[PDB]
């Protein structure tokens, strides 16, 4: 048995728009932050700081992908493409 | 090289929450760069606040102020 | 003698001091703040005027005009970032045509 | 065969071998020119955006202001303030860079031109030069001249109120004929703020082939005329069948907002 | 009162034989006022998070570093430091 | 015998010529008296019997022209991304949606 | 109806300055509405400032403050 291409995609869309959990894994995110925070050598962090960075980052990425999807639909496409992200970030003012 | 730790399933799940049905194979290298730029800006501002505050430890209020500076205004961390 | 003469600047330190003490920013001000801020303002003013003068010489003119200020600001990488949300009156836009419209 | 000489000679009218019965003409002349134009208020200068080198020619040397210039694409020739200076190639109406032309007899329809050597597309040939008329004089001189029983009328409408006459004085572009298979054409270039009419080629014209341009068909009186080329579909007639009026032929004047009387 | 004569004094040092129109003078006045307001407001913010009474050169420097871009901020800080050094020495 | 006209500009040529002509200059593009009347009319809805300053109307005109120019600058990118030359109201709406208006 | 005073060729002129080659037939009616909304917002804020200032004349500084409130700083009319 197979579900037809796109059906499980919609299923995931529904379930992940219903849930509220975080999607990115904490240890890789932490290693990334503590790598790119090397600005000032030998830093220390509160956990709530990284907890806030992850929230802000995931919110920003979701808000960017929404406009990416809008651009892709405007182009009469289903598949999103990097040119859509570039257009979104060009109109957004970045 | 910890930017490769933001895995393809992770980005796919974020797109699913964003409402995307079909994803090109080239979205991930762009998403990683955008995330890197955003994090670099915010972390730069936070570290600046910390260095002004004469602290070794980067607090959460520093991150909140850094986001308020750019116009994000995160709630829930004081 | 004027504090500006001691500091070697051109913008007036004393007026900046008064504006800081008058604009309800804090309870006290340290002696170095107005000198520092005046130096910063003088540097930014000099940068803007330098680029404006270059833009003015590039068009065979001897008087700086708002169009010249617009070109000077928008033809710079960082000044555009600093003044991205500012509209200059009688300034106009940058001449550019997309490459998919030319025959 | 052209043999431009200033001494008037013994050839009556056909101008095939002796060109000195009428007078020739340089860049055109005006009659009632006033200082009401877009010359030097907003078209003071239209400078191209080019960052050239100009120190390497004849070896790894690209010609200056080719088909990537902002002015050539928009049919504007550069001024003297060009960053290339005296190496820009747009100024073709000012340096008088022309093509090799010759006037002999080809068909009994009249005189014309035939190409001397090979000539590529988008190449300038000749500038249409004549005498610039004005609003009142056209509709009087034409009815004064129709009663003189002339075959050729050298009238070309520049704008809705300007008609250039190339009868009393004309350059070598007055002999070019009409055909339904055009290989040359006319373009409206802007030089020094003033509008000028030029002739460009469209294809690779072989050495010894015809060079004519298409008429935008027009008739002016009750009679009709017909063309003698007959390439593959030739419309038969100069001016087609449809009749148009004195004003439509010239372009009807931009009425000075006086009165109604003038229309009646 | 405004900053017009001082703008003239600055202009005559970087371009001797040039002039400037009144509209451009007004634009420069607005630019100076805007930057003054931005830096002062940022310093006033910085002085509140640490619960301190006094805005100091350190506060202004922090605001400058936060507000200006990379290559511009370094030169701004250098000029301010040189001036505040010459103020006491 | 008739008066033949030379030729017709290819479409889009004069359009681009105008693009350069109006990108080179710096002037007011909107009819001033109609603009003034429009502002007065829409201000009558907030307070009866007002009075205006000339510079107060000039600033409004400058801001409006800048806003519309920016809107069209983004809309042209939208239309090009749509692989079209002609510009459409759906392009305008997309521009405003993505911008956040 | 003074909204019709903003002429079709005027809007074409603005598009020419913006870099548009070919204009559809509804852009004009869309632009009229956009301009109407923008002007309504700005005028509302300006008149608010005036009524606070107890003035009957609407100053240019009120327009400047309203534009600053919207987030569009304007240099020249200070």
């Amino acid at each position: 048995h197979r579900y037809r291409p796109g059906t499980v995609a919609l299923r995931e869309i529904r379930r992940y728009q219903k849930s509220t959990e975080l999607l990115i894994r904490k240890l890789p995110f932490q290693r990334l932050v503590r790598e790119i925070a090397q600005f000032k050598t030998d830093l220390r962090f509160q956990s709530s700081a990284v907890m806030a960075l992850q929230e802000a980052s995931e919110a920003y990425l979701v808000a960017l992908f929404e406009d990416t999807n809008l651009c892709a639909i405007h182009a009469k496409r289903v598949t999103i493409m990097p040119k859509d992200i570039q257009l979104a970030r060009r109109i957004r003012g970045e | 090289d910890n930017i490769q730790g933001i895995t393809k399933p992770a980005i796919r799940r974020l797109a699913r929450r964003g409402g995307v049905k079909r994803i090109s194979g080239l979205i991930y290298e762009e998403t990683r760069g955008v995330l890197k730029v955003f994090l670099e800006n915010v972390i730069r501002d936070a570290v600046t606040y910390t260095e002004h505050a004469k602290r070794k430890t980067v607090t959460a209020m520093d991150v909140v102020y850094a986001l308020k500076r750019q116009g994000r205004t995160l709630y829930g961390f004081g | 003698k004027t504090r500006s003469s001691r500091a070697g600047l051109q913008f007036p330190v004393g007026r900046v001091h008064r504006l800081l003490r008058k604009g309800n920013y804090a309870e006290r001000v340290g002696a170095g703040a107005p000198v520092y801020l005046a130096a910063v303002l003088e540097y930014l003013t000099a940068e803007i005027l330098e680029l404006a003068g270059n833009a003015a010489r590039d068009n065979k003119k001897t008087r700086i005009i708002p169009r010249h200020l617009q070109l000077a600001v928008r033809n710079d990488e960082e000044l555009n970032k600093l003044l991205g949300r500012v509209t200059i009156a009688q300034g106009g836009v940058l001449p550019n045509i997309q490459s998919v419209l030319l025959p | 065969d052209d043999f431009r000489d200033p001494q008037r000679w013994k050839e009556c009218a056909k101008q095939g071998k002796m060109p000195c019965y009428f007078d020739l003409i340089e860049e055109n002349v005006y009659l009632t020119e006033r200082k009401k134009n877009k010359s030097h208020r907003d078209i003071k200068r239209m400078q191209c955006e080019c960052t050239p080198l100009s120190k390497d020619e004849r070896a790894q040397g690209e010609i200056a202001c080719g088909e990537d210039c902002l002015n050539r694409l928009l049919m504007i020739e550069c001024s003297s303030r060009c960053p290339n200076g005296d190496y820009c190639s747009n100024r073709r109406f000012q340096r008088k860079q022309h093509a090799d032309v010759e006037v002999i007899l080809t068909e009994k329809k009249g005189w014309g031109l035939r190409a001397a050597k090979d000539l590529p597309s988008n190449t300038f040939v000749l500038e249409y030069c004549g005498e610039v008329l004005d609003h009142k004089e056209f509709k009087a001189r034409v009815k004064e001249y129709a009663r003189n029983k002339n075959i050729h009328y050298y009238f070309m409408a520049l704008k809705n109120d300007e008609i250039i006459d190339a009868t009393q004085k004309g350059n070598c572009s007055r002999f070019m004929n009409h055909s339904c298979e055009p290989n040359c054409e006319t373009q409206k270039w802007t030089v020094n703020g003033q509008l000028r009419v030029g002739f460009f080629t469209t294809k690779l014209v072989p050495s010894g082939s015809e060079l004519t341009f298409d008429y935008q068909f027009q008739r002016y009186g009750k009679e009709a005329q017909k063309c003698f080329c007959g390439s593959a579909n030739c419309r038969g007639y100069l001016g087609g069948e449809n009749r148009v009026s004195i004003r439509a032929a010239g372009g009807k004047m931009k009425k000075e907002r006086s009165r109604k009387k003038d229309s009646v | 009162e405004s900053y017009a004569i001082y703008v003239y004094k600055v202009l005559k040092q970087v371009h001797p034989d040039t002039g400037i129109s009144s509209k451009a003078m007004s634009i420069m006045n607005s630019f100076v006022n805007d930057v003054f307001e931005r830096i002062a407001g940022e310093a006033s913010r910085l002085a509140h998070y640490n619960k301190r009474s006094t805005i100091t050169s350190r506060e202004i420097q922090t605001a400058v570093r936060l507000l200006l871009p990379g290559e511009l901020a370094k030169h701004a800080v250098s000029e301010g430091t040189k001036a505040v050094t010459k103020y006491t020495s």
